[PDB]
């Protein structure tokens, strides 16, 4: 489906890692 | 505090002082026309005898330097030292005719700077003494100083001798003042004798027997009984002496 | 509340130092009576910290020439213990059955160099073990880390944190 | 400040 | 922000009639309104927009031993001019857009 | 390394200023630390000296910390140093509490 | 036959003759050099030169201060201040000193990693109503219809 994917704002100053954290981190 | 009944505060003030406000113009009319800095040693002593204040602070000051008014600076002191607002009888006018006597005496750096500058200079090494106390610590030390060298830069080696010794700081600003000082004295009475200052020809009697001999290969080290004098001794502990000869002088 | 689903819920949502006058009471009448210009009966110094850098009446230039052995030799034509290493018995004496009375003059400027570095090395270190405890007690911290709060104290401001409208 | 009573 | 916060509320003051705004007490703000005014002038006729500029707006952020310093650029690998800048810009002639 | 034992407030007019950089105010108020003409008004003594007054306050914000003292305690010329902590004061940051 | 030590000097300063005069000396410190000043003479720099560097390497974990310096050779003490200077940024004399036994200056500590409020003026920001829905809305009826 026209899913949206979020982990592909890999963009150099920050990492897919940091994205995950930074997720993870507002949920929790 | 802004919660209140709306009046207008124009620049609620702190430490009793009204904010600097500066000029803005002269600043620029100044700062770009800045060849040189000329830095004037000064010395003000008071006593509890023709005086009321004590008043012992020493300072540098730059000769060339017309954006402060000096009566500003020293009303900046004054309050810095917490008199309070009789400081007028006890008068800043005192204390800014002295400062204003000392910077007009100060002859500047001569010909060794203003002429010609010969790289390296000449032999002209002097004996400097310096006496400082600060808290109950008194530093007592000598060493030799070209008088004839313009890149001899005292603040530079005060902060080196402070760096060995972990001196606080008012030996900082004490030592380089002895330094700009006892050159200051040593260069007036060499330009007030006529010393033409490219040329040597030093030809006088209580100079040239104060300045040092040429270092030879043979005293290119010191005796040992010549070494206990030029060594930095910290003396702690709290000073006691006077200075009356006003007639004496006279 | 089957454990396929317990492992999942909380996976989707994770919910003697000091020199200065210590008495609190002369410091004060010092000010009181220099703001007027007057001075006083006891003695108040500036703070600072207390030991002495005490030099030339410590390590001296040492004396290896005798009385006269500088002008009888001018006649004749001629693992740390402070700083140095301790030399064995035999090593050291064949390197002073070489060496000329030329050469003495900077070896006991060289050994003074020496002396005067570590007895200086070691001051300044004990130097600056005091004065990172004068920081420490002008700051207010205690060392080696009924009363009302003023504005400036450590949790007490006046600008309150204001919260945002989602939380 | 030091309000004592 | 710290702009227009403080135009607005020199605006409601200033218009009031009933606090009065002296300078006798306190001669430079006229000054801080003169220059905004100015480099206001100035911008706009260039067109350059100001207060969101990308640019860093920071400056340089960090003796006998240049000569030294400027051999050790060569035994590793084995002094600057004046400024002069003014406080306020040209007026509004004397630009290449006014005439 | 000392902690934090007070509270420190500098006004919002001031929320450029930062350590170890120098803002553009800096230079268009202080201009003789950056027109290269004085060997002995270079923007590291300009940073050494405004680094040295704002650590030298912010160890006790209740103390006006006064010009005579930063004198004192920096090798320097009155004039320049006065117009330096005038102009420190005159933005917050220093004696503002 | 004499006792021997460890000396390390960098790779950079391999240059130096303790019995020559370097090139780069004469350009780096030209007050020596002129031949003008009898008390300045390229034979007398080298008293300095193996003064500091050979008194140094006697025992290369102790700073070589230039208060020990002055006490001894009677020379000005800015020329030996500078001559120490140039021996320090070649690595010769204080090199292997361990960091932090270095001597460093007297003043207060860094106050970089505080923490500051800001007093901000009455107007500066607006006045918020309307608290935001952080919860996503339910469309439960809509899919059930």
């Amino acid at each position: 489906l026209k899913k949206v994917k979020i982990l592909e704002q890999i963009d150099e100053n920050w990492s897919k890692e940091d994205l995950q954290k930074l997720l993870k981190g507002i949920q929790e | 505090i802004t919660n209140t009944t709306t009046r207008v505060i124009p620049q609620v003030e702190v430490g009793n002082r009204k904010h600097y406000l500066e000029d803005k113009l002269k600043v620029y009319k100044q700062a770009m026309n800045e060849t040189s800095e000329q830095l004037v040693p000064i010395r003000l002593e008071f006593d509890q005898d023709r005086d009321r204040f004590f008043l012992r602070d020493t300072l540098l000051w730059n000769k060339n330097d017309k954006l402060i008014k000096i009566e500003d600076f020293v009303d900046d002191m004054l309050r810095d030292y917490r008199f309070e607002d009789a400081t007028r009888e006890q008068h800043i006018d005192t204390i800014c005719q002295s400062i204003q006597e000392q910077i007009q005496e100060f002859q500047g750096n001569p010909y060794i700077e203003l002429n010609q500058d010969r790289l390296g200079g000449d032999d002209l090494r002097i004996r400097i003494k310096l006496d400082i106390v600060v808290g109950q610590n008194q530093l007592i030390d000598q060493f030799e100083w070209d008088i004839s060298n313009s890149d001899n830069c005292p603040e530079e080696f005060a902060e080196s001798m402070c760096q060995e010794l972990e001196l606080p700081g008012e030996f900082v600003t004490a030592i380089a003042h002895s330094i700009r000082e006892q050159v200051h004295m040593y260069h007036k009475s060499l330009a007030l004798l006529g010393y033409n200052f490219d040329g040597s020809a030093i030809e006088d009697d209580d100079i040239r027997s104060r300045m040092l001999p040429t270092i030879t290969l043979d005293d290119v080290y010191r005796p040992a009984a010549e070494s206990k004098i030029f060594t930095p001794n910290l003396l702690q502990i709290s000073a006691a002496e006077l200075e009356r000869l006003d007639k004496d002088k006279d | 509340l089957s454990t396929n689903l317990i492992s999942k819920i909380s996976l989707l949502r994770p919910s003697p130092i000091v020199t200065e006058q210590p008495s609190a009471e002369i410091r004060e009448a010092y000010i009181e009576n220099f703001a007027k210009g007057e001075h006083i009966s006891a003695i108040v110094p500036g703070q600072s910290i207390s030991g002495t850098l005490e030099l030339s009446a410590q390590f001296r230039v040492p004396r290896y020439h005798s009385k006269n052995s500088f002008q009888q030799a001018l006649q004749m034509k001629a693992q740390y213990y402070r700083g140095l290493p301790l030399y064995e018995k035999n090593t050291l004496l064949e390197r002073l059955k070489q060496l000329t009375p030329n050469e003495i003059k900077e070896l006991e400027h060289l050994h003074d160099a020496v002396f005067v570095n570590t007895g200086l090395q070691n001051v300044r270190k004990v130097r600056t073990k005091k004065w990172k405890k004068y920081w420490q007690y002008k700051a207010g911290i205690p060392i080696g880390l009924k009363r009302v709060p003023n504005p400036n104290f450590l949790g007490n401001c006046n600008i309150k944190d204001f919260k945002p409208p989602y939380i | 400040e030091l309000r004592n009573t | 922000g710290e702009i227009n916060t403080a135009l607005n509320t020199l605006l409601v003051t200033s218009a009031d009639s009933n606090l009065k705004i002296s300078l006798v007490k306190y001669p430079e703000l006229l000054d801080s309104l003169a220059i905004l005014g100015m480099n206001l002038l100035s911008n706009l006729s260039q067109n350059v927009v100001p207060y969101h500029r990308n640019t860093s707006d920071y400056y340089y952020e960090d003796q006998h031993d240049k000569m030294v310093d400027k051999i050790f650029e060569k035994v590793n690998n084995n002094s600057p001019a004046v400024k002069q800048w003014d406080l306020l810009p040209e007026p509004i002639r004397f630009l290449p857009n006014q005439f | 390394e000392i902690p934090q034992a007070h509270e420190i407030v500098i006004p919002s007019y001031s929320k450029w200023f930062n350590l170890e950089k120098i803002h553009s105010i800096e230079v268009q108020s202080l201009p003789e630390f950056f027109t290269n003409r004085i060997p002995s008004k270079t923007p590291e003594v300009y940073m050494r000296y405004r680094n040295f007054m704002v650590n030298s306050y912010r160890l006790n914000p209740n103390e006006y910390f006064s010009v005579t003292t930063a004198r004192r305690n920096v090798s320097g010329d009155a004039a320049a140093l006065f117009r330096l902590h005038k102009f420190l004061t005159k933005w917050g940051l220093i004696n503002y509490q | 036959i004499p006792q021997a030590h460890e000396i390390v000097i960098p790779s950079y300063s391999k240059w130096f003759n303790l019995e020559k005069i370097h090139s780069i000396e004469v350009q780096s410190l030209p007050e020596f050099f002129t031949n003008r000043i009898p008390s300045k003479t390229p034979e007398v720099y080298m008293r300095y030169r193996n003064f500091m560097v050979n008194s140094y390497r006697l025992n290369p974990n102790e700073y070589f201060s230039v208060t020990t310096a002055r006490r001894n050779v009677s020379g000005d003490a800015a020329a030996l201040f500078r001559l120490h200077k140039f021996l320090t940024k070649w690595g010769l004399i204080n090199y292997q000193v361990d960091s932090k036994l270095l001597p460093k200056n007297i003043e207060p500590p860094l106050t970089s990693q505080y923490s500051t409020r800001h007093d901000a003026p009455r107007g500066l920001f607006p006045f918020e109503s309307y608290k935001p829905s952080v919860q996503l809305p339910d469309m439960a009826k809509l899919k059930k219809m």
